[PDB]
RNA sequence: AUGGUGAACUAUGCCUGAAUAGGGUGAAGCCAGAGGAAACUCUGGUGGAGGCUCGGUUCUGACGUGCAAAUCGAUC
């Protein structure tokens, strides 16, 4: 990362998990995973027929 | 004699070939599985027919002639036939003498196949199977080893671009990167070998044409003009490119036998280092020599005489080196040294432990940090002092006559003529 | 072949009208009435 | 010979993973020191260009598509140093045209005393 | 400073034209003859070719106690 550690003189690096997200930004690729892109639509509110 | 009648059946076939496509792809047919006197007979006949029937612009990129099913007869039957030189060479020292000898006609037919082919693209699968064939903590048994140094040392020399030898250096890595550098010096021999980084520099007779065919020339040769200064610019790129990923490869390589410290390859990883050093990035010069320094440190707090004398030598060749642009504790490493060198009975020795091969044209190559014993490492290092890389020092002159007849009382008998031969060159220098 | 400007847009038109994933609220037509009713 | 085909699957990983712009290298920076943590960047993440399917889409779509698909985020100076600090090469600035540098700074200096 | 008008002032051109002469010596080649076992050389011719001819930065050098009272070696 070219920046120097604060805790040490080392230099900081980064853990694969942050490296593999922030490519998951710039290719946009779903950052929160666990969750679908393509939930079907619940009609939480055509439900229920008006009188 | 059933042989007799096989090698009339493929020699109709090489005939046939030679001089159409039904028949390459039978010749494939013919080495496939338990017999295996067509396995070696028709495979070192058909490198050969490989040998002049290979066009050399990188095939395989997908009228009256066709050229299209003889290209996909060609690399569809050339997958099959080093896919199959693939299961022959990949057999281990625990195997039947027929399959061994398989082997190693197999990996000769790959080294005979490289000297004329690698332009086209299947040749990353032949570069494996002659690296892995090299790349062994035991070679006493393969004949063909020598040779296949020989042939990667050639093709290294003819690069000019650096195309071939990144492609071979990649594969090269991947295999050093497994083994934990179990390598066998002549390896690194074949490393030196790279000419990529190193710079060291009629009227009458006319058959006539019609009118649209001397503007069809005319044309061609402004296109031909074209490809002659696109391709300079190309290739002045691509020598940057491979210069700049190739140092990488090459210096890693170099820095990790370094952590590993086999009492061998130092001498020519200190080779390497000192001809493609000056070729770096320029700030690496002073990393360079303070890893030479520590190389040194290492050796302070005690097989390791000959790893300072080579850090000593190393260093001043380095510098000596620096021909286009404009030393303490390297002329201290020796004044410290020289007793530990006159104590130690190993300062004649032949040095062919396990190299096989003097890699190329040793009479004119000067192996300036690993020439001979360790009684030229003495004098090449008081070479490269007192008359390479200044240091004049008339001091040191004193100093360092004190100590070597503090070691005339401890050497053998040339090493000692040697010496006071320097001492007449020191009587030529300062005449104190 | 060659086609035309529009010819080529409304045909590229076409195959992003499959090769898309689409919203529920679309794709609920399309999946229309019968030709009998 | 297995590991000579698993290492290769992280050796290819690490190309896909390697920072090459200015505009990863300043969100490299703002995690590495305090500035944004993961939970942070993970809320960033969700754009207007998120829920994109990229597999299935034909390339004359999809090379007009990402050419155009770029939030144009703040940058630093300290990134822009870092980016310039990991691509240069090895044979960047060799002796030799550094000494070929003075040969024509030497040219120049000789130029101005042509007049 | 803003807006205009011009430009061989100098480097590199490209296209299309014009001009690129003359006096003298005499290259390659060839012919005849003489030496040379042989190579080759010479004598006499011819032949008409020559950029043929005539109208100051640096070595981080050697000596910052000199090969030098006008320096060497070399680079471009």
């Amino acid at each position: 990362t070219g920046l120097l550690d604060k805790n040490s003189g080392s230099s900081l690096n980064l853990t694969k998990e942050e490296l593999e997200l922030i490519s998951k930004i710039q290719r946009n690729e779903q950052t929160d995973d666990s969750i679908n892109p393509y939930e079907p639509l619940i009609d939480w509110f055509t439900r229920h027929e008006e009188v | 004699e059933k042989i007799l009648q096989l090698k009339e059946d493929i020699a109709d076939l090489v005939t046939k070939v030679m001089e159409n496509t039904a028949a390459l792809g039978r010749l494939c047919k013919m080495v496939e599985s338990k017999n295996p006197n067509t396995c070696k007979f028709s495979m070192l006949a058909l490198v050969p027919v490989f040998k002049s029937i290979i066009p050399g612009y990188r095939i395989r990129p997908l009228e009256v002639s066709k050229l299209r099913n003889f290209e996909q007869a060609l690399v569809y039957n050339y997958k099959n036939y080093v896919g199959r030189l693939q299961s022959l060479s990949k057999t281990p020292s625990n195997a039947a003498p027929i399959q061994v000898s398989l082997g190693i006609l197999a990996t000769q037919a790959a080294k005979e196949l490289i000297s004329t082919a690698s332009h086209f693209n299947f040749r990353t699968d032949i570069f494996t199977l002659l690296l892995r064939r090299i790349c062994k903590p035991r070679i006493s048994t393969d004949p063909t080893s020598i040779q296949i140094i020989q042939t990667f040392e050639t093709l290294l020399n003819e690069d000019e671009e650096g195309s071939i030898s990144f492609e071979i250096l990649r594969i090269f890595n991947k295999i050093l990167k497994t083994r934990n550098f179990n390598i066998e010096e002549s390896v690194l021999n074949m490393l030196l070998s790279l000419d990529v980084l190193h710079d060291y520099d009629k009227k009458k007779d006319r058959v006539h044409l019609s009118k649209k065919q001397r503007k069809a020339r005319k044309e061609m040769q402004q296109i031909e003009e074209e490809m002659r200064n696109a391709e300079q610019a190309v290739s002045a790129e691509e020598r940057e490119r491979n210069q700049s990923e190739i140092l990488k490869i090459v210096f890693t390589i170099y820095l990790n036998i370094l952590k590993n410290n086999a009492k061998t390859l130092i001498g020519s990883v200190l080779e390497g280092l000192t001809k493609f050093g000056n070729m770096a990035n320029f700030d690496l010069l002073g990393d360079f020599l303070e890893v030479m320094k520590e190389l040194i440190s290492d050796t302070e707090f005690d097989a390791e005489v000959r790893k300072a004398l080579l850090c000593i030598v190393s260093a001043f060749s380095l510098i000596s080196n620096t021909q286009y642009m404009k030393l303490s504790k390297f002329v201290d490493g020796l004044y410290a040294l020289l007793p530990y060198i006159c104590l130690d009975a190993d300062i004649e020795l032949s040095y062919r432990s396990l190299r096989l091969a003097d890699p190329l044209n040793n009479e004119i190559i000067k192996p300036s940090v690993n020439v001979s014993t360790k009684a030229e490492l003495l004098l090449k290092a008081l070479d490269h002092v007192f008359f390479r890389s200044k240091s004049g020092t008339k001091e040191r002159a004193t100093a360092f006559t004190k100590r070597l007849y503090m070691c005339i009382s401890h050497t053998p008998e040339k090493t000692s003529i040697a010496i006071l031969k320097f001492i007449d060159k020191l009587m030529n220098r300062y005449p104190e | 072949v060659k086609w035309p400007e529009y010819v080529r847009v409304q045909r590229q038109k076409k195959i992003l009208s499959i090769r898309l994933k689409v919203p529920p609220t679309i794709a609920q037509f399309q999946y229309t009435l019968d030709r009998n009713t | 010979s297995e590991e000579e085909k698993n290492q290769t699957k992280k050796e290819k990983h690490s190309r896909d993973i390697d920072i090459a712009t200015v505009e990863a290298m300043t969100l490299a920076h703002q995690l590495a020191l305090g500035q944004k943590n993961k939970h942070d960047l993970v809320d960033e993440g969700f754009n207007r260009y998120t829920f994109r399917d990229t597999e299935n889409l034909p390339d004359w779509f999809l090379e007009d598509e990402k050419e155009h698909s770029k939030i144009n985020k703040p940058i630093t100076k300290e990134a822009a140093m870092a980016i310039k600090e990991k691509i240069k090469a090895m044979n960047a600035r060799p002796i030799k045209k550094v000494a070929e540098a003075k040969a024509r700074k030497r040219m120049r200096a000789v130029a101005r005393l042509e007049k």
